[PDB]
């Protein structure tokens, strides 16, 4: 939500972006990404813990290094990594509804990343 | 309603309501500010929308006395077609007055030769 | 109407939020320019002292750019910016120039323009001023190597004989709220300031040969300031 | 031994701050060699590099276009452009 | 329009309300911009508007015991001779002040004598 | 205004607004070219005015269900007191984080004491 805020009351500073600091950068950065994550395809519903994991790697930093063109698909490759091989971290957040722990996520989503392309 | 149209057609569709919409909120800032401002980066969406906007329309059969024209018929291949060839910029160079009242593309085409193109 | 209030009251939030980013942004580029004119100073001193020394201390009028010859014809330096949305700041220096030479020349053949930014060229292609040379963009931070050649032309021509003097016109900063319009005499170097400590100071070349070199990089150098 | 500060300035900004014990540059009339205590002395420069020597280890800067300004405490160059060996 | 005035007096007339016209138009975005950002021969309209907006106002005998100045009597030839040359610029150099409250073409040019111009 | 503060309160009260307005006004050119340019000249009224932002808050009986404070009720004559003193800078020393969340300004110099 902080994010998306920030995002709104600097919209208009986008179009000048080669001359802003680094700080409103980010910001602009975070921003677009959000945007896009927060898309949705019709009449396609996202299980809850997904939403919550796709969340988590946006707001901890993970999918910053990603092009905001490649963030849909890199959403959609995860949901399939995950349904793969994340079956742990899924069946935790099903059962606990709280989220798994941290250091296992964050080698989970890096290990997904090895694989994007 | 995305599915029939949808391959082809709805991806045409929703680009050209896309930049109709941008031109849109363009044209108040378009007045003071933007026509220097907007002239490098929303110039060329707007260079598109006022083309685009001017082969929306069309001379009808029963509108002869009106136009002075005959009427023209276009299938929705050709209006898909060229509506795309218009996005991807084939015809960026011809004048936007050659768009306007005319069928098929090739018809803008032989009128900007018309006009001395 | 009602609705036509509404399209109105949007149409205006919309352009106050793009006018407010502009002046945050000119804001943060003033606070670069003025670092940036800080930035230039001690060479402006230093070459400036080692010319009072080298032509007034140690010399006489002896360099063609030392010394007056009567006017044949003055060519006009004036500098203004490249897009709009300043006020008066373009307007002001145009009719400064305007006045004095029409004030002061008979006949077209008497003077030349050299300008800086698209809206001073406009200016004098309205009309049918002279204009003999021109450039635009000079991305403010020119990285100053690229104003080096424009600066280097004028001071040639003039050597060269086209020009007997030239000025400069352009808006001197004083704070935020006040720009003032100044006309400075930029050739001959007719009034030089003097200060008294020097050097022990070689001669390689003679006098001459280090003038020869000398007075046109400070003449460049006034420029660049300006 | 004895040292002199040596300034190469630009139109931009400062670029070598130092006092180094030798410095050589090519000037119009040729190769000069400055020491501590030299006499005043002004000499325009063309394209080369100015070699600075602090305690035996040798010091390159490029210099296009500048002029020498010597006084026995301070020698300033006064280039148009000039860049360290390693800049 | 027709008869009376429609050879003289009818040519200053609609000289007049044509360029309070135009200097209507401008007024939108004089509000925002002010001045600056006009062309240079749409800059003269308002310089010769506001000399002719404040030339239409006068001084009138009953206004005199609000006011101590006494009013004034302006016959046709008068008032068409003046708004002439001010439309042909005979007074472009004077303050606008001057025109302000006054009679005759005249007492504009002692009042702004007695301002100090 | 008039009667009562008019002649006690009120001088108090209308330093303390006008110098949160004069910060209000700060805080857009503050944020980039203020950090290095209002650190001199306006520090002086930012550093005061934020230590009167916070020193306007205050911790609640009805907020120890919350945090563990127990909360305070601070008489009018001590809070036109405490704010006379923040504005003639007798407790410019100490952190601002030490002003937040307190009841009269006794306990501000206890807070800083105990965090250094």
């Amino acid at each position: 939500r902080l994010d998306l805020a920030a995002y709104r009351e600097l919209e208009a500073f986008a179009q000048f972006g080669s001359d802003l600091d680094k700080a409103t950068q980010a910001k602009l950065a975070r921003g677009a990404r959000t945007v896009e994550v927060l898309k949705q395809d019709l009449h396609q519903p996202i299980p809850v813990e997904k939403q919550v994991l796709i969340i988590y790697a946006l707001t901890r930093g993970f999918l910053d290094d990603i092009p905001v063109e490649d963030v849909r698909r890199f959403e959609k490759e995860f949901y399939l990594f995950l349904d793969q091989n994340g079956q742990h971290l899924l069946e935790h957040i099903r059962t606990t509804k709280d989220l798994p722990n941290e250091d296992d996520l964050n080698k989970a989503i890096e290990a997904f990343k090895k694989t994007f392309v | 309603a995305p599915e029939i149209v949808g391959e082809e057609h709805y991806q045409v569709a929703r680009k050209v309501q896309q930049t109709l919409q941008r031109y849109k909120e363009l044209q108040d800032i378009i007045a003071i500010l933007g026509m220097d401002e907007l002239s490098d980066e929303d110039k060329l969406v707007v260079h598109r929308a006022r083309r685009i906007q001017f082969f929306l329309s069309q001379n009808f059969h029963v509108a002869e006395q009106f136009t002075g024209q005959p009427g023209s018929y276009v299938p929705v291949k050709e209006t898909v077609r060229g509506f795309k060839e218009i996005l991807e910029g084939k015809y960026d160079h011809l004048p936007e007055d050659a768009f306007r009242l005319v069928g098929r593309i090739e018809e803008v085409v032989e009128k900007a030769k018309a006009m001395g193109v | 109407s009602l609705r036509d209030i509404k399209t109105r009251i949007n149409a205006t939030k919309k352009t106050s939020q793009i006018t407010k980013a502009m002046e945050m942004v000119s804001t943060s580029k003033l606070n670069r320019a003025e670092q940036n004119a800080k930035s230039f100073v001690p060479y402006m001193e230093k070459i400036q002292e080692v010319v009072a020394n080298v032509a007034l201390g140690a010399g006489g009028a002896s360099h063609p750019m030392l010394v007056s010859r009567p006017v044949k014809k003055t060519g006009y330096l004036v500098i203004t910016s490249d897009r709009g949305l300043a006020g008066a700041y373009n307007s002001n220096v145009l009719r400064l120039v305007y006045q004095t030479i029409q004030k002061r020349h008979a006949c077209p053949d008497e003077y030349a323009i050299i300008v800086i930014g698209r809206v001073g060229l406009s200016f004098f292609r309205k009309r049918n001023m002279p204009v003999i040379l021109d450039i635009t963009r000079l991305p403010d931070q020119p990285s100053f190597a690229d104003i080096k050649e424009i600066a280097r032309k004028t001071v040639g021509l003039f050597a060269d004989g086209t020009f007997d003097e030239l000025y400069m016109y352009y808006n001197h900063y004083v704070s935020a709220i006040q720009q003032e319009v100044t006309e400075r005499k930029l050739l001959p170097l007719t009034d030089l300031a003097e200060n008294k400590q020097r050097t022990v100071y070689e001669f390689e070349p003679s006098q001459e040969e280090c003038l020869d070199v000398l007075l046109p990089q400070y003449a460049e150098s006034l420029i660049y300031g300006a | 031994m004895k040292t002199i500060h040596v300034s190469v300035v630009t139109p931009d900004g400062p670029v070598y701050e130092d006092d180094v014990e030798m410095v050589s540059v090519k000037a119009k009339s040729g190769e000069l060699g400055i020491l501590p205590g030299h006499i005043p002395l002004v000499a325009p420069l063309e394209i080369s590099a100015a070699r600075l020597k602090k305690g035996g280890k040798t010091q390159y800067i490029a210099v296009s276009g500048g002029f020498l300004e010597v006084r026995p405490d301070k020698v300033t160059i006064l280039a148009q452009a000039a860049e360290r060996a390693e800049d």
